[PDB]
């Protein structure tokens, strides 16, 4: 997995690849690793997939309830403190490594959270097995005061570094852009550079090929 | 010692043109000993089918738990659960036991009664959802099925053709797995009708 | 008026009284008399025991709490059993943990606090027994009077129970005399018996009637019952 | 209708908690105790009634110390006072354990206050039947406080409670008017003894015993110590002197 | 100390009456009027903002609350009781449904959950019933639009239109005449405004009225773009100006 | 049946008398307070009455610093006032730890009001006989005044007054705001708002004040503080020139 | 230290001087040999003028500091400004009472008007030691000699900044688990000043 | 104390009756009548709605007839909300049994359990009882069609025809009159409806004021079918029988 977060002049962008693995097998060639915590707070997650979806949805739920109670738009520092205290409580057993970014009344934010409960703030961050390939890129092309267009490319390139060079990453690139005055724009499959070539033959079988012993109708309705 | 390798078994689900299919083998064994050749792993709650591979006591327990939960759902909601919804129920039920999980690999296949869109999903033992548009494989011959499916599968097949495809994916995957086989069953599911066919296969 | 303010200890009357506690203090007043008095070397407890018929035993009034402390009760006996048990435990803990003999002043403080808890909470009921505690610790001889309200007082001598006021006056008179009975246990006891015999009326103190206890310098708390009180009538 | 005074936490039609008010009556029927704040400490004094000659002189100590710098004296139901001091001690310990520094007097006061107030919140508990005068020295000066059964407390220059409270407060107002500069702990000890003796007239039928204690930055080191020996007799004499 | 009130405070009187429930319903009767009207393509719930002073800022007190993006509530009765019922309802929507099924509950079921909370206050130890009646309006895929009333006893019932509070009898009467099953949402908003005008004593305008509808999906209120299955909340509170614009077409 | 006036259960008229009696207790101290919002501040003024000459004036306050940003003025008996202050301080600290940002005045009010609602519904808990006025300069809302009461009600105000003579102060303020047409005192310095406040309290209660008769709290961005006798005097000495 | 969690490595120290106290630290965090964050801030504020330098487990120290910050905010609201000794005690209580599950070496430094600057070091066991200056972190081993030779009590701000700067550059020089920038926080009556020194400066000294 | 406010819901009257239960039964007698009639080939459940209007949504309504299982249903007389509490615990028990034994729960087992819960509120706990009476209509392989009834006391009994709620004496008399052991469902429908028509406290029996259900074993199938009549179906069956 490769996930990145890049801060730009009036916003933040996060991106991730879409390959899900179980050992050396690609269980899902197009999973989604960009989770919505609230409309304008999204989180990229790496590690144990069930854990990143679970911790994200739980905090997102509680964040939704906190917002309705306080009549205020959710803040990234809230999702951050809630996520981290939860992860710390479980001593690393909930394998969620996240890049939480978002815009709220106080501005644009980008933080990272490791499974054990520590957080970091930065202008560009990456996590996942592809973390090193992505960071090599971020360390080569990041510069301060990037434009929205430059940040999307930078974050997109970092993910590509991982897709190509990490066996733990692959398929497509998902991006979510959170700009200070606008609605968050989730760009699912922003880049699709790994389409399978057409197969050399068609494996459609002639009907009757399979030997059937018994056939019967299933009753659905009560 | 690997709870997911004690009893054996596989399940595969595929989507087609206004249809889905879910198939499974019929073996239940104890390590090398074949024990039953009538162990179906596909269950259905209304028009939603769920196949489950893994440790047999959990497979049986989960079917019973989902029947329980879908029965209550139907009573409170006054309508049968949909595939998208059930999928979320399975996931939440599996993650509830995150640190003492059921050793299974569920697979959901069905067609939404309102929109008619074919649906299939797979899960790992702790609930992570894999909503694929093509196929889902599970079991002790999952690698084999992935191999079969990746080659044999092509989008939008008609019920009559999907049958052959899923059947062959299943059959040949099982013949390369020591813990699977001893019979197979395929369900071809359409908006209105569901057909169940038992396949003839080697019994070794 | 009353059944409005005397149903629970948790209710203060308009004049600031705690009726359940005051009613508890009354059970003490219908109990048999017991005297306590001390010199600078010993502390004695003398107690008139009561029977039910002429075919029964005479209920014990003195309880040993440890080798250096004990008490005489008046009122509800089951309650004295509950409180002397606590004192036994508190004495035991001091020895076990600190290898220290519990001070009488501390025993009194502990008794007061235990009694108080039963006067501020609902559902409970005050203790209905009074106790005279004598002991010999690092600061010498001691006599303490405990009342169910939680009030514990250190004295030279005293008495509680029905007609207690008589002996209380004898002691109050004989003070200058008994406070000096040092080194002579038997005399102190005799003063205690003289004292207790001023609260008699029904009969004369006999061998089945009297109970005495003494503790002091080289005397571990010891209870003399029946047979051994003959020499004091 | 009626019955608003049988259960503790009940508000009467005019907003009063009658049970708390009856508790005050138990306090007024009690011995007089006072506190006098001085230029660098506090002095506490209390009247101890001699129910009889059988009471051992100087042994039934009523003033209590909390931690090593707080003195507490109260009037009313003595056991309730002991109960409040036991809590005070647990609270002072908790504070020192977590923060290392001995509990500031304003912090301690509120600790007592919240606990007492807590006993006016439910019908399952009875309010405290005592008014407590307490204080000591901390990081920034001396402090004297008085706490009522309602949980109400404020800081004082001098304080009095019990049967002779009015004479005491009267005498106390005299001291605060004549000496605005402050009062030395030595003088305060003398004056406290006086005030108690004078206050003692409001209960002139029984003989009494005087008990004084103080906490002073110069005479006791900011630690609480009872006034014993020479110091105590000097104050007793000064008292039996200014009476006639 | 401790809640020793483990017994019921609501008990049956000799006539079979549940005293505390009847008294709570009386509390509801003295409350401001609130109504709800169900149309073919929407539902409108409305109430008057009985500001208890002109120094108070009436906007900081919402009587019409969002429970889920497709469900709203209004009440008549004791405001604080409603406020806590709303918190509990928003929460249960998550705990007993979203965290299990990944979707918000259907109106009837959320209604059923609030009702249970109210029933228990009618039997559990040491509590008095809630002094409020709620009108919950919402939409969901399989049931469409619905309006429900929930009483202090916990009984709930579905309505085409109804009114609760002070002039509910007169208002329920105005609604019975005006209501028919071919009304578009704008027409219901209209009838709602008319019905409310009669219950309202003084100034009737967008700053003294609170109206909300459950209608079409509002993508401009979602906050993000990109996911096509979730099209936006159907709940929308009308602004001060939106109400005024409709009051002029009286 | 007749005990319906002792615990929080409905009377046959649907009233909760214990809540009503809790509202009468708030007036037992005979202290009035008012709060107004400036352009970027919020001021609360409360009378200070020290009767007994034996009291230390520095400890008599009904104004509490809840957090670095929220201040609270209580109209009610001191023990209930302090019970509320402690809880509010704990709630405010816990909120910051859990959510990563300072608890808003309005949210603190809602929370304290919810706790009050509970005493109204559960028979074992008695309502507290106090009214709480919370003030701050919120980072999102600007100057704020939210007041909660024994019934569990709370709302935000342009300005507000509380105490036995609440009505006189309220009508005074009401008149000023109908005259000026804005929801706040149009002054830049909190010092002038404080003056406005004191002036209107004097005009309303028909009473003159010295420095030891007032208590003042001011809320500005990132801080809430109380004025000293001497700071108040400087306010008093500045007002004795318009009047 | 748990398998695979982020480590602070670090070169941190706090030095008291005439005007008050200065805290310094590097900015590198590691997961093995990978630098997870090369610009971390190990100087944490638990109160206006009470800060701490964190070393050990990143998660543990953040959790602890977050709780001390809370305890001090509540202390403040009730009893006024806390002493550094009190802040150290709260830190100690948490470190000592949970010694089995935490890896946190914390240096607490703070400024008060009565006490001037103070430094308390809370090493792995949970013991507290008040000292003139303290060094910790994995890079500290290398500067024990240098620091003991060059520290003098009552130095000036300029001199202290220099001492901290030279010490940490040496620590950073030799320890692989230390690197990045040198951050400092100056605590005095005047206020709180944040300083930062880049590699190009400290590396060649 | 708190004893003061306790109504003592679980005590016996001097005559050995349970106060609260007797008072709950009184409440129940004011609820719309629910009737259940057992035939050789099915069961009928009919009920009259309480508190209605022209504006109430009858389509989306259910306040008297609830499905507990695909083979068991209840008719409710009393407080709807209390009923829903119990109904849900019954729905769960039915599923617990199915999970445990892999067979549908026999009717009496479900009925007994529910009654036992009601009984509990009768002997311990200090809570008011549930003001509900149920008529259970159900089928199982051991006894076939069954009809039971339970009241606040927790006593339950079995019937061939029964009613609960308002005007039971009258309804039972009419049922006992026209009921014959060999009845057919179509015939039971008529009787149930006839009976309600003659006992209603309101003008005329109209569809909008009813809830109707039958549990039949349609000979052209096998599984027992529970049918909750829809408004228009109640209007239709009301005409055929002759009430218009
Ligand atoms: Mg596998
Ligand atoms: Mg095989
Ligand atoms: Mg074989
Ligand atoms: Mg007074
Ligand atoms: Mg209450
Ligand atoms: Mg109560
Ligand atoms: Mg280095």
């Amino acid at each position: 997995t490769t996930i990145v977060g890049v801060k730009f002049n009036n916003g933040v962008v996060i991106a991730a690849d879409t390959r899900s693995t179980q050992g050396p097998i690609v269980a899902d060639k197009n999973c989604a690793k960009l989770h919505r915590i609230s409309p304008k707070i999204w989180c990229a997650g790496a590690g144990t997939a069930a854990d990143t979806e679970a911790v994200t949805q739980l905090i997102g739920s509680n964040i939704e309830l906190h917002s309705l109670y306080t009549s205020r738009e959710p803040r990234v520092v809230s999702a951050l403190q809630m996520l981290k205290q939860h992860l710390f409580k479980y001593q690393g057993h909930i394998g969620a490594y996240l890049i939480v970014a978002g815009v709220d009344p106080t501005g644009s934010h980008l933080f990272s959270i490791h499974a054990h409960g520590s957080t970091d703030v930065g202008y560009y961050l990456s996590l996942g097995s592809g973390s090193l390939a992505a960071m090599a890129v971020l360390e080569s092309h990041w510069k301060q005061d990037l434009t929205k267009e430059e940040a999307i490319k930078l974050a997109s390139d970092a993910i590509q570094a991982g897709i190509w060079n990490d066996l733990g990453s692959g398929s497509n690139v998902d991006v979510c852009v959170m700009e200070i005055g606008k609605d968050a724009e989730y760009l699912r499959n922003y880049l699709t550079p790994n389409v399978r070539e057409e197969k050399q033959k068609s494996y459609k079988f002639p009907r009757g090929t399979t030997a059937v012993l018994k056939e019967s109708i299933v009753n659905i309705c009560d | 010692s690997d709870p997911s390798s004690i009893n054996g078994g596989i399940v595969v689900a595929m989507t087609g043109k206004d249809c889905v299919a879910i198939a499974c083998d019929l073996r239940l064994g104890s390590q090398s000993l074949g024990v039953s050749n009538k162990f179906e792993k596909i269950f259905h709650y209304g028009h939603v089918f769920l196949g489950i591979t893994g440790l047999a006591t959990d497979v049986t327990t989960l079917n019973e738990m989902f029947r329980y939960k879908t029965n209550l759902y139907k009573l409170k909601e006054e309508r049968a659960i949909e595939p998208e919804t059930f999928t979320q129920l399975v996931s939440s039920s599996l993650y509830e036991r995150r640190f003492g999980p059921y050793f299974v690999g569920p697979v959901v296949a069905g067609i939404n009664s309102k929109s008619g869109k074919p649906f299939i999903a797979g899960f790992d033992l702790i609930g992570c959802i894999d909503e694929a548009k093509d196929f889902i494989v599970s079991g002790t011959a999952s690698d084999q099925l992935f191999g079969m499916c990746e080659s044999l599968y092509e989008p939008n097949l008609e019920p009559e053709d999907l049958f052959e495809t899923i059947s062959q994916a299943l059959l040949n995957a099982a013949d390369r797995d020591a813990l699977s086989g001893w019979g197979a069953v395929v369900y071809i599911i359409k908006k209105d009708e569901v057909v169940k066919r038992y396949l003839k296969m080697r019994q070794d | 008026f009353r059944n409005n303010y005397d149903g629970d200890t948790v209710t203060f009357s308009p004049t600031g009284r705690l009726f359940q506690v005051e009613y508890a203090l009354e059970a003490i007043k219908q109990g048999s008399v017991t005297v306590g008095l001390r010199s600078n070397t010993h502390a004695v407890l003398v107690a008139l025991k009561r029977n039910a018929d002429e075919l029964s035993s005479y209920q014990k009034k003195i309880i040993k709490c440890d080798e250096h402390m004990g008490l005489s009760l008046a009122g509800l006996a089951p309650d004295a059993r509950v409180l002397s048990n606590y004192l036994r435990q508190q004495c035991n803990y001091s020895s076990l943990v600190f290898n220290r003999k519990l001070a009488v002043e501390r025993a009194g403080h502990l008794l007061c606090d235990k009694a108080q808890k039963n006067t501020q909470s609902y559902g409970g009921r005050p203790y209905g027994v009074g106790l005279l505690i004598i002991g010999y610790d690092k600061s010498g001889a001691h006599l303490l009077e405990f009342q169910p309200s939680g009030n514990v007082t250190e004295l030279y001598g005293t008495a509680i129970g029905a007609r207690s006021q008589g002996a209380k006056t004898y002691l109050e008179r004989t003070l200058d005399t008994f406070i000096k009975i040092d080194g002579n246990p038997d005399e102190l006891i005799k003063a205690g018996v003289e004292a207790i015999s001023q609260s008699l009326r029904d009969e004369s103190l006999t061998v089945d009637n009297l109970s005495i206890a003494i503790v002091g310098k080289d005397t571990p708390f010891t209870i003399y019952d029946g047979e051994a009180v003959a020499k004091y009538i | 209708g009626t019955g608003y005074d049988l259960s503790n936490s009940v508000f009467s039609p005019d907003g009063r908690n009658f049970q708390v008010e009856y508790a005050v009556k138990a306090v007024e029927n009690g011995t007089t105790s006072i506190g006098i704040k001085c230029n660098d400490g506090v002095v506490f004094a209390v009247e101890k009634l001699i129910t009889s000659k059988l009471l051992v002189p100087q042994k039934n100590v009523k003033i209590q110390v909390v931690d090593r710098h707080i003195g507490c004296v109260y009037s009313g139901l003595i056991p309730d006072g002991r109960h409040l001091v036991n809590r005070g001690r647990e609270e002072a310990a908790s504070f020192k354990k977590l923060y290392k520094t001995p509990i500031p007097i304003p912090a301690f006061a509120d600790r007592l206050g919240q606990y007492v107030q807590a006993h006016t919140l439910y019908n399952s508990v009875r309010p405290f039947g005592v008014s407590t005068i307490f204080g000591g020295v901390d990081k920034n000066g001396a402090h004297l406080y008085m706490l009522e059964p309602s949980g109400s407390y404020w800081g004082y220059k001098g304080a009095a409670t019990g049967k002779g409270r009015q004479s005491a407060k009267a005498e106390l107002e005299k001291l605060v008017d004549h000496h605005p500069e402050g009062l030395s702990a030595r003088e305060a000890v003398k004056q406290a003894a006086k005030i108690i003796y004078l206050a003692h007239e409001d209960n002139k039928e029984k003989d009494f015993e005087l008990e004084i204690s103080w906490c002073s930055l110069s005479e006791t080191n900011g630690l609480h110590k009872f006034v014993k020996g020479d110091l105590l007799q000097e104050a007793i004499d000064f008292a039996q002197k200014e009476i006639n | 100390m401790t809640d020793r009130y483990s017994f019921s405070l609501t008990t049956f009187s000799p006539s079979g009456k549940l005293g505390q429930i009847d008294y709570a319903l009386t509390a509801v009767k003295q409350g401001v009027t609130s109504l709800g009207i169900k149309a073919t393509n929407g539902v409108v719930i409305a109430t008057e903002k009985k500001s208890s002073s002109p120094l108070a800022m009436s906007e900081t007190l919402s009587k019409v609350s969002l429970l889920t993006p497709d469900i709203g509530a209004v009440y008549s009765g004791m405001g604080p009781d409603y406020r806590v019922l709303v918190d509990k309802s928003r929460k249960v929507a998550h705990t007993s449904y979203k965290r299990i099924y990944g979707e918000y509950p259907p109106t009837k079921l959320l209604v059923s959950e609030v009702a249970k909370i109210m029933q228990e206050a009618t039997q559990s130890g040491g509590v008095r019933p809630f002094g409020v009646s709620l009108l919950i309006a919402g939409h969901d895929e399989f049931n469409g639009f619905s309006l429900y009333q929930v009483d202090p006893s916990g009984s709930y019932f579905p309505w085409k239109a109804t009114a609760i509070g002070k002039g509910s009898v007169a208002a329920k009467t105005f609604l019975e005449k005006r209501w028919n099953d071919e009304l578009e949402l704008e027409d219901a908003i209209h009838i709602a405004l008319l019905t409310l005008k009669e219950s309202v004593e003084g100034e009737f305008n967008g700053d003294t009225i609170e109206l909300a509808i459950i209608g079409d999906e509002n993508p401009d209120l979602l906050g993000y773009t990109g996911i096509p299955t979730d099209k936006g909340p159907r709940f929308r509170k009308l602004t001060s100006q939106e109400i005024n614009d409709r009051l002029e077409a009286l | 049946a007749g005990y319906d006036r002792h615990i929080t259960i409905f009377s046959p008229e649907g009233r909760l008398y214990q809540v009503e009696y809790a509202f009468k207790a708030t007036n037992q101290t005979n202290i009035n307070s008012l709060a107004v919002r400036g352009k970027d501040c919020t001021v609360v003024i409360s009378q200070k009455k020290v009767p007994d000459k034996l009291l230390d004036p520095t400890t008599v306050s009904y104004i509490f610093c809840i957090s670095r940003t929220i201040g609270m003025v209580v109209n009610g008996p001191i023990p209930d006032a302090r019970n509320a202050a402690l809880r509010a301080k704990a709630e405010a600290a816990e909120f910051r730890y859990k959510y990563g940002y300072d608890m808003p005045c309005d949210v603190l009010a809602k929370r304290m009001a919810n706790l009050s609602q509970i005493y109204t519904q559960r028979a074992y808990m008695r309502p507290l006989g106090v009214i709480l006025t919370f003030v701050s300069v919120d980072e999102e809302l600007g100057p704020s005044i939210y007041k909660t009461d024994p019934a569990g009600y709370y709302v935000g105000y342009k300005a507000t007054a509380t105490g036995p003579k609440q009505q006189e102060i309220t009508t005074n303020l009401e008149n000023h705001f109908k005259k000026s047409k804005i929801d706040h005192i149009n002054e830049e310095s909190w010092e002038k708002v404080v003056e406005f406040a004191i002036t209107h309290m004097i005009d309303a209660l028909g009473t003159e004040f010295s420095k030891n008769d007032l208590e003042v709290g001011v809320a500005t961005k990132d801080k809430f503080f109380t004025l000293s006798a001497e700071n108040i005097e400087e306010r008093l000495v500045a007002i004795a020139e318009q009047d | 230290l748990k398998k695979g969690e982020v480590s602070l490595g670090a070169s941190i120290m706090a030095v008291t001087f005439k005007d008050g106290v200065i805290l310094g630290a590097d900015s590198r965090t590691t997961t093995g040999a990978y630098i997870a964050n090369r610009v971390t801030d190990k100087l944490t504020r638990v109160h206006d003028k009470i800060w701490c330098c964190r070393s050990g487990s990143a998660a543990d120290t953040q959790a602890i500091a977050d709780i001390v910050q809370y305890h001090l905010e509540l202390y403040t609201s009730q009893y006024g400004t806390p002493s550094t000794e009190t802040a150290a005690s709260v830190f100690k209580e948490l470190c000592y009472e949970n010694k089995d599950n935490l890896t946190a070496g914390i240096i607490v430094a703070g400024y008060d008007d009565k006490n001037k600057g103070e430094v308390y070091t809370i090493p792995l066991g949970g013991s507290v030691h008040k000292l003139p200056y303290a060094i910790a972190g994995s890079g500290s081993t290398f500067i024990y000699g240098y620091c003991d030779k060059n520290f003098r009590e009552n130095m000036s701000k300029e001199e202290t900044v220099d001492f901290i700067k030279h010490s940490l550059s040496q620590a950073i020089k030799w320890d692989g688990s230390s690197g990045g920038v040198i951050r400092m926080v100056v605590l005095t009556a005047a206020g709180v000043e944040r300083l930062i020194f880049y590699p190009d400066e400290y590396e060649q000294l | 104390g708190s004893r003061r406010y306790d109504s003592r819901t679980t005590i016996f009257s001097p005559e050995g009756r349970l106060y609260q239960v007797e008072y709950a039964l009184e409440s129940i007698s004011h609820a719309g009548t629910a009737i259940g009639i057992m035939a050789s080939d099915g069961i009928v459940l009919a009920a009259e709605r309480k508190v209605t209007s022209t504006l109430l949504e009858q389509d989306t309504s259910t306040e008297k007839l609830y499905k507990l299982n695909d083979k068991i249903a209840v008719a409710v007389a009393g407080l709807t909300a209390d009923a829903e509490i119990l109904i849900n615990t019954a729905r769960i028990h039915a599923q617990n049994y199915l999970k445990t034994y892999n067979e549908d729960i026999p009717v009496e087992i479900l009925v007994r359990r529910l009654s036992d819960i009601k009984q509990g509120y009768t002997q311990h706990g200090g809570l008011r009882p549930f003001g509900v009476s149920f008529i259970y209509a159900g089928y199982d392989d051991r006894y076939g069609y069954q009809l039971y009834t339970s009241n606040p006391s927790g006593n339950y009994t079995g019937w061939k025809a029964i009613s609960v709620g308002a005007n039971t004496s009258a309804a039972q008399t009419l049922l006992q009159m026209d009921y014959k052991d060999d009845m057919k469902v179509d015939d039971a429908i008529e009787l149930a409806l006839k009976t309600l028509s003659k006992t209603t406290d309101s003008s005329a029996l109209t569809y909008d004021r009813l809830e109707f259900a039958t549990i039949r074993k349609g000979a052209n199938d096998g599984e027992v079918y529970q049918k909750i009549f829809k408004p228009q179906e109640i209007k239709d069956i009301l005409v055929k029988t002759g009430i218009t």
